[PDB]
RNA sequence: GGAGGAAUACCGAUGGCGAAGGCAGCCUUCUGGCAUAAUACUGACACUGAGGCUCGAAAGCGUGGGUAGCAAACAGGAUUAGAUACCCUGGUAGUCCACGCCGUAAACGAUGUCUACUAGUCGUUGGGUCCGGACUUAGUGACGCAGCUAACGCAAUAAGUAGACCGCCUGGGGAGUACGGCCGCAAGGUUAAAACUCAAAUGAAUUGACGGGGGCCCGCACAAGCGGUGGAGCAUGUUGUUUAA
């Protein structure tokens, strides 16, 4: 905004698990202000996996999987000589985890299961394991950057 | 523009020092001039404003 | 064979890098078309790096272990390719520059007005 | 490895020479000017210049040679609504040489030639004289008084104060056009009107506006995100139509 650069602001860390990506990540899921409704998705989901995987912490699972899920580089445009080409740059680090956030709430949107619980729950399942739309979107954010790599 | 690189030297400060140089002797503004021909009257007018600005400084 | 000289004939529109014998003879030679880079990315130094080392590889198998360069023309990917052979490790007796440099030998092309 | 043409980087500089137009690698032959040095000389031989004649960029023309680069014309590729252009891949005349025509350029310092006079300053090229400096000469630039100018600005290289002679101007178009001479192979150059038409055409500078001119800066202006309109039904307003409205 060409303004002065500001504190963000602090963030409600979740009860259950005390974890600020946790609260983050309800936030993403959110809709039409419906903080019940996320804060219940999410733990269904995360409950689910953890049963599955028989993990004592699903919290340290939830952070392994988004720091694969997350991605270093992200290719970003730039305007030279009245020309536009892509250009390779690293990525911020809260934006890296943004991102992930954002893209695992998308694929879990499409997923197929019948609640949403249950498309969270296999999103992130498949997250962990490296398949599924949003691996393939990571990789395609990466794959945009490594295709030319000839500035910056 | 020949430079010799002494054994057991970086390849990195060779080629700054090669190109420092170039920009020494000036190659670059020859083929500058090359690349495009320029008319008499416009190279004789660029050089008197180019000494007018010389004057200035 | 043992002693090479690399020729690379770099201009802005793209960069032609190859490997030759003593004697003069060029065993073999690399461009950014075969690569596949076009344009605007064809016309980068690393475009130039990327050949630059598949010629030092295909120079490799030939058997030089010493090769000293001669770039020409003012082309972006000069110092690429020199940074692509410090990269694979070829050892360079000395840097030269062989642009030609005609003095008023032929009329150069008209000025293109855009 | 040869063959062939043109130009002469660096040196290179509001540097140098020439009456202008113009003149760049290097040695040789012939050649015209200028600068200064102290002597010796003629003793007004001077300045300007109607006609006239000499030279006169680039392009062009005629004959004969040469032809690398570049390139009018021409061919094809592109963007474009079209592109007989700008960009592009080629490309003939021309540009190069010998001998002759052509005689026109924003041929400009937009400033005719020659004199005498009028504060100062820092440059720079070629000489001179003095003890690296000071002094003086004919050019070569940048600032700056008096003075001049509509104002820009000029300012010892005057557009200042005077003098000699020559050339030119009398609103903007029509028009440097037509007719007639003169010149030219040609292209065309030179001298040079009238009918008619409008009240303007202009120059400098000021205030604004604008620029696909610059410098900085701001707004959810864009960016990055959230969720909407544009698709369905309905409420509402408006054009449109139909209506007696």
């Amino acid at each position: 905004p060409r303004r002065r650069v500001v504190a963000t602001r602090e963030i409600l860390p979740d009860p259950k698990f005390g974890s600020q990506t946790i609260a983050k990540f309800i936030n993403h899921v959110m809709s039409h202000g419906k903080k019940s409704t996320a804060e219940r998705i999410v733990y269904g989901a995360l409950e689910t996996v953890a049963q599955k995987r028989n993990i004592e912490d699903p919290v340290a699972f939830f952070e392994d999987v988004l720091e694969n899920v997350r991605p270093m580089v992200e290719v970003k445009a730039r305007r030279v000589g009245g020309a536009t080409y892509q250009v390779p740059m690293e990525v911020r680090p809260s934006r890296r985890t943004a991102l992930a956030m954002r893209w695992l709430a998308e694929a879990a949107a499409k997923r197929s299961e019948k609640s949403m619980a249950l498309r969270l729950a296999g999103e992130l399942s498949d997250a962990s394991e490296g398949k599924g739309n949003a691996m393939k979107k990571r990789d395609e954010v990466h794959r945009m950057a490594d295709a030319n790599k000839a500035f910056s | 523009p020949a430079v010799k690189v002494k054994e057991n030297e970086p390849v990195d400060i060779a080629i700054r020092r090669f190109k420092r140089a170039c920009e020494k002797a000036g190659v670059l503004s020859d083929v500058r001039k090359r690349e495009f021909y320029e008319k008499p009257t416009q190279v004789r007018k660029r050089k008197k404003a180019a000494a007018v600005k010389r004057y200035k400084k | 064979v043992s002693e090479g000289i690399a020729h690379i004939h770099a201009s802005f529109n793209n960069t032609i890098v190859t490997i030759t014998d003593r004697q003069g003879n060029a065993l073999a030679w690399a461009t950014s078309g075969g690569q596949g880079f076009r344009g605007s990315r064809k016309s980068t130094p690393f475009a130039a790096q990327v050949a630059a080392e598949v010629a030092g590889k295909a120079a490799q198998e030939y058997g030089v272990k010493n090769i000293d360069v001669l770039v020409k023309g003012p082309g972006p990917g000069r110092e690429s390719a020199v940074r692509a052979l410090g990269a694979l490790g070829y050892k360079v007796n000395s840097i030269s520059d062989v642009t030609p440099i005609p003095h008023n030998g032929c009329r150069a092309p008209k000025k293109r007005r855009v």
